[PDB]
């Protein structure tokens, strides 16, 4: 199996702060990862569909990139509506796995 | 009009079975369909996938032999038949279409996530 | 459709397809009258004169064979009669016809399955002989066979689907089944199967087929593929099958279309970090996506697209000297062959003839001398096979490289035609330098020293005419006026074999993203502080609203496809 | 044509070709006025605004260079002027343009030199690389290069004739010299010479060229050949040549045309002495030439022709399985391939679309089964390359032989369309025999014994539909009505592999010479003295005025070409 | 308007020369041209031929070295230059175009025979 | 050289009579012969341009054929205008030769 490792488990930041979430792959996956944002009680939403490929309709505040075996999600400045639990997906095989989920608190 | 809706949940006794479905609206059902469940307090766990017009399917290791995924291409509706349900299978079950990657690295996402169903064993 | 005759010798039976006029011959057979059943409509287009033609039509398809009849009464002599029994069937081969040429034309569209939707495949989806991914059905054209027949129909009949053998290597057809655990597609027609029998049940049934084109229009393929369904009568099992009804539809395969630089960009590909910094800033200012390509693409490639009412996708066209993915096509064919010698003009109207997709430009020689270079005919024929952008020929063999885009480029404009043609102009550069010397700046360095050079003037005189030659060609082929052409300073010199080369960095062949121009920086930042070449270029373009930046210069751009539907042109 | 600019820096010179509008830029150069010489006409299409375009034309060609000038006066400041000197030349590449498509279209015609005018040659005149016989110039198209220039012109200029390399294998060009003991033609353009320089003298000169096509229109050749003359400026001998003026003409290569049997005959070829006696008598009665062929031709051959305003000649088309002479052409290309499976209909008009040369017919299968036979595509493509007779496809694979002409033929008629379509009709033959039995002649021998045969009736039922299938196709493709179709008695049987074969000698596939029909004799001269088949055939045709004779049956017929000019159709 | 006319005859002394010509009317002069002479009391004797646009020529053995045949393709006119004329050359000289053969055997004739000229030595 | 031999040198026939003129070749010439009719004081006229190939415009009264090495000219019935001297040509080589000429008298 291909285990996703996310870090940190939670963030603490105020409105206007710049924050990043990182995830480590267990294998040399060919940039094939995606990032999801889950609002409380709602289905997950898609933000980034391949490393650096921003999903259409997502505000420019969201971006991310590969860095060797690690992947990063960046929010240039947290807005009041940007606080949610984020997930990282590695759809690299017939067996899909997700990370643990990282919650961003105010 | 473009959305996925799911149904078939409810309370089942341990050892029983439930038949979940996901119906497409405003969508020709040509894309691969995925099921992903989230138990309370846990993250997302992908369950299974189907390619409707080729019958290729895939299951997570935790549900192999217990779950069967199927679809009616004439009704734009996918089905997940869950047998021998256990307490550990309690979760909210979501359905989503595949979404393709792009140049240079073609890895793929999930999109138009539905409302999900509540499965209590 | 078919011919029906009557006689007292034996009862006669016939099958009529709804919507097809069936000829009935009551004449030349033993005055008469016709009394059709309430379910049959009969008219005449009686003295048994062969000039009296009777036409049968039927109101609805039947659930049983021989349900309707037409009573024939002949009439001195004993009564004479004939009994005709009709079976009503509905057979229709359906395809997307409404979406020949023109905004009011009709015909189906078929796309080439040239993308790679299977992420684990190393080949195009048209090359696999199979459908493995349901997403691939989004690209394929849908065809439906709809029949409504008697419950016992196809006991004496069979249906066969087929295409001409000359087209069997250009099209593949799949049939969609039913089930619960799967809905498999299956191979019907292909390189080894010009025809296939259909196990259509009686009563009412609709059978669905998915069609893919296997090749682009080219010398050996005009672009039309015809699919025919044939109804065969096998009622007599001791004799060969007979044909009673056929129907067919015609698909038109979409052309590969080149996108001009006047279309809004969508993605820069960067295959020189300071250069990339300027391109990043330029792309940002232009609101374009930038993709850096770290480690699978080449600067020799060109990016086109395929348009349809159901699915539009980009297609890479790759050099004669494989990069493909989901909804990202790839086509190949086969000095002047490098696609740097390809360009496409903006949409133009030339003396009443509209070119809504512009015209494809490329450079060539003026006459086929023993030394003159030419662009391979295979590429000219391929590009000409797509009539929608009527290629034209320009003169470029005078350059050391030969790429047509070395001396001309297009930019957007806010008025008139919406664009301007930018040409290299040694005349304007000469005047620019000479004017500066006349004003007392002849001591400036990169000017009076080069103005005095006789060789430079003679070399530019030769080139001057080499470029004006194309000026006239473009005015004739594109319908341009002088008010639509901008002279961009640029001097040339002749080198080995007396071919033209740029005297200073090229002022065209720039990176154009919408209204933001990534102009190569000239090496003259010594003349009066602000390079005179930069100020001249800016002054010419600033009235147009275009934003000019100079980059101190391995890339490509994908651009938005046309909103015009190519199948609506003549 | 060219662009002329002026400046006070240096005097400017230009060469203008009569009839070509020359652009003059006086603006963007140091209010102004223009005063042209009396020999020059100048107009405007002044504030130095680039939107002011000046056009130069000249009244007549000059005998000296620089004879005319245009005085440019610019105007606060000292006087500013520019001097433009013009040279008038007349260059015209002439060809027979008046004789695209249509009765009002324009374009040259070029014929394929496929005959053998050299009696000692073993090859076609296009194959020799030479002209050895002056008669051969009668077939070749004439092109003339007419120039009127200054006496010292072509000191700084040269003329080059050239064609595109893609066309260099399709056309050869010869130049005609002068002398007393000879007037030799000479090779200009050909498989090794895409371009050639012309030593044209100054002043007035006309140079004559003879053009031959080397191939017929086909898959690789749309039928158009373009010849271009280029005027090059070599005034500066240290630099590469520059181009200043080009002109070209386009030739259309005539299609090979098939002749229907409704055209008056000219010559029977007889490649069975009693048969020949009847053919001799038939040919005599028809006023045709008969040629016996004693000892160099085959029955597999077909005879067509090439039409032009200057020379018309017959062309033999020969089987895929060489016979040629002066004004007697020969073309080759590449079961159902034998030209017995080729036929051509009379001229028809189909729903407003005219086919003045008729349409080419051939037989094929209904669908591409593994066993079904087909006519080789190379022949279908060759015939389709000649759009003037729009080929159609009929169903013939049901026959043991497959030749389409086994069941249909055309004859002249005095009214309506001028012809009738004759089809084999087992229905009429059945009725003919059954009527005779009903009248008390069932004991006649070749009838009630065969009428009782069930196998015969079932075999003819299968065939009956096989023929009516084509009846409908022809009514749709040719626009025929039932009143234009005649049913000719003929029964069929199925043999090995269940293919149709004639029950008794074929009543079509006859020798037709004008109004005299060489009908094969049926073997039924036992029924009531006069064979019932012969009387029925005669009765059907006698009202048309046609003379029917029955021959107790290795030949061909040449027929008059159409009076219609094929290049006048759309 | 389609005809051949000949001229240049008359009386010449033995050893002299005459220049005969044949001009075409209504004819483009593309066909080979032949000269044939008939002395009084004798039959037809072919003299010479020219192919104008290839300069191939042929002479009868009785006139080789004495006669030269030539033509001006710009004037549609053929010329026969007869030098060292002898009494035996007295004849009426005719000119004609070639006419082609036809299938199956392609042997060729002479057509549009002119009026001829009278040559007396 | 290729000698033409004609026979007879002269004919004697009345109007309405059928007459033939024959000519013998000296070599196996491939049917390449022609027949000319000379009116008194006039240039020869062409009647037949290859063996059996009647020249256009000639009345059907005139015909001819090959018979091995001999060639024959036939007039089905002499008319008052058919009396003339006939010549036979054998254009089989670069050297053209004619026969002696046969005169048909009334
Ligand atoms: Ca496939
Ligand atoms: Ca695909
Ligand atoms: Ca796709
Ligand atoms: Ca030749
Ligand atoms: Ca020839
Ligand atoms: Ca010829």
């Amino acid at each position: 199996d291909i285990q996703m490792t996310q870090s940190p488990s939670s963030l603490s930041a105020s409105v206007g702060d710049r924050v990043t979430i990182t995830c480590r792959a267990s294998q040399s996956v060919s940039s094939a990862v995606a990032w999801y944002q889950q609002k409380p009680g709602k289905a997950p939403k898609l933000l980034i569909y391949s490393a650096s490929s921003l999903y259409s309709g997502v505000p420019s505040r969201f971006s991310g990139s590969r860095s060797g075996t690690d992947f990063t999600l960046t929010i240039s400045s947290l807005q009041p509506e940007d606080f949610a639990t984020y997930y990282c997906q590695q759809s690299s095989s017939s067996l899909v796995t997700f990370g643990q989920g990282t919650k961003v608190e105010i | 009009e473009v959305q996925l809706v799911e149904s078939g949940g409810g309370l089942v006794q341990p050892g029983g079975s439930l038949r979940l479905s996901c119906a497409a609206s405003g969508f020709n059902f040509y894309y691969s369909i995925h099921w992903v469940r989230q138990a309370p307090g846990k993250g997302l766990e992908w369950v299974a996938s189907i390619s409707p017009y080729s019958g290729y399917t895939s299951y997570a290791d935790s549900v192999k032999g217990r779950f069967t995924i199927s679809a009616d291409t004439s009704k734009n509706t996918a089905y997940l038949q869950m047998n021998s349900l256990r307490a550990e299978d309690t979760a909210v079950y979501y359905c989503a279409r595949k979404h393709p990657g792009s140049y240079p690295f073609w890895g793929w996402a999930l999109d138009y996530w539905g409302q999900g169903t509540l499965v209590t064993v | 459709g078919t011919l029906i005759r009557v006689t007292p010798e034996q009862p006669t039976h016939a099958v009529c397809v709804l919507g097809t006029l069936t000829q009935l011959d009551i004449c030349s057979s033993a005055s008469f009258s016709i009394n059709a059943s309430p379910g049959v409509v009969v008219d005449i287009a009686w003295p048994l004169d062969p000039g009296v033609e009777v036409t049968l039509t039927m109101k609805a398809a039947s659930g049983s064979t021989g349900d309707q009849k037409v009573q024939i009464s002949y009439y001195k002599t004993p009564p004479v009669k004939a009994l005709l029994y009709l079976t009503g069937v509905e057979i229709s081969l359906c395809a997307d016809i409404t979406r020949t040429w023109g905004p009011c034309g009709q015909g189906a569209i078929l796309l080439v399955n040239c993308d790679r939707d299977n992420l684990e495949s190393s080949a195009m989806d048209c090359e696999d002989d199979e459908v493995l991914d349901s997403e691939d059905l989004q690209d394929m054209s849908l065809m439906t066979l709809s029949t409504k027949t008697p419950k016992d129909f196809f006991t004496n009949h069979t249906l066969v689907l087929h295409v001409a053998r000359s087209e069997m290597d250009k099209v593949r057809v799949f049939q969609a089944t039913r089930g619960k655990l799967s809905s498999k597609c299956s191979v019907v027609l292909g390189p080894k199967w010009p025809s296939h029998y259909l196990m259509v049940p009686g009563g009412k049934h609709n059978m669905d087929f998915y069609v893919e084109a296997l090749a682009f229009p080219d010398t050996d393929f005009p672009g039309l593929i015809t699919l025919t369904i044939s109804l065969l009568d096998t009622s007599n099992l001791e004799l060969p099958e007979a044909v009673v009804f056929q129907d067919s539809v015609v698909f038109r395969v979409a052309p590969w279309i080149m996108t001009p630089n006047t279309q809004p960009p969508q993605e820069v590909y960067a295959c020189n970090e300071d250069f990339l910094k300027s391109v990043t800033t330029l792309a940002m200012k232009a609101k374009c996506k930038l993709t850096i390509c770290p480690e699978w693409m080449q600067d020799e490639m060109e990016i086109g697209y395929i348009q349809a009412p159901h699915k539009t996708l980009p297609v890479v066209f790759d050099s004669p000297r494989r990069v493909m993915g989901p909804d990202f096509g790839y086509v190949t064919r086969g000095g002047l062959d490098s696609f740097g010698n390809l360009e496409v003009s903006p949409p133009v109207t030339v003396r009443g003839k509209e070119y809504p997709l512009g015209r494809i430009l490329f450079g060539d020689s003026c006459y086929p001398s023993n030394d003159s270079r030419q662009m391979h005919q295979a590429l000219q024929d391929f590009l000409s096979a797509q009539q929608v952008q009527a290629p034209v020929k320009l003169y470029s063999d005078w350059l050391s490289v030969g790429h047509v885009d070395e001396f001309l480029s297009f930019v957007p404009a806010p008025d008139r035609k919406g664009f301007r043609l930018l040409l290299a102009s040694p005349r304007s550069c000469y005047k620019l330098f000479q004017e500066q010397q006349n004003e007392g700046h002849g001591e400036a360095l990169l000017i009076k020293n080069i103005l005095s050079n006789k060789t430079l003037r003679e070399h530019n005189s030769f080139v001057e005419r080499c470029i004006d030659w194309n000026r006239e060609l473009l005015k004739r082929e594109l319908g341009l006026a002088e008010s639509d052409i901008i002279d961009i300073p640029q001097l040339f010199k002749l080198k080995e074999f007396s071919k033209a080369e740029a005297f200073f960095p090229n002022m065209v062949n720039m990176l154009v993203l919408g209204k933001h121009l990534g102009i190569p920086k000239p090496f003259g930042p010594v003349i009066n502080g602000r390079c005179c070449l930069e100020e001249k270029v800016c002054s010419l373009l600033e009235p147009l609203g275009l934003q000019c930046t100079f980059i101190n210069d391995g890339t490509n751009v994908r651009r938005k496809p046309f909103s015009f539907k190519w199948w609506n042109m003549v």
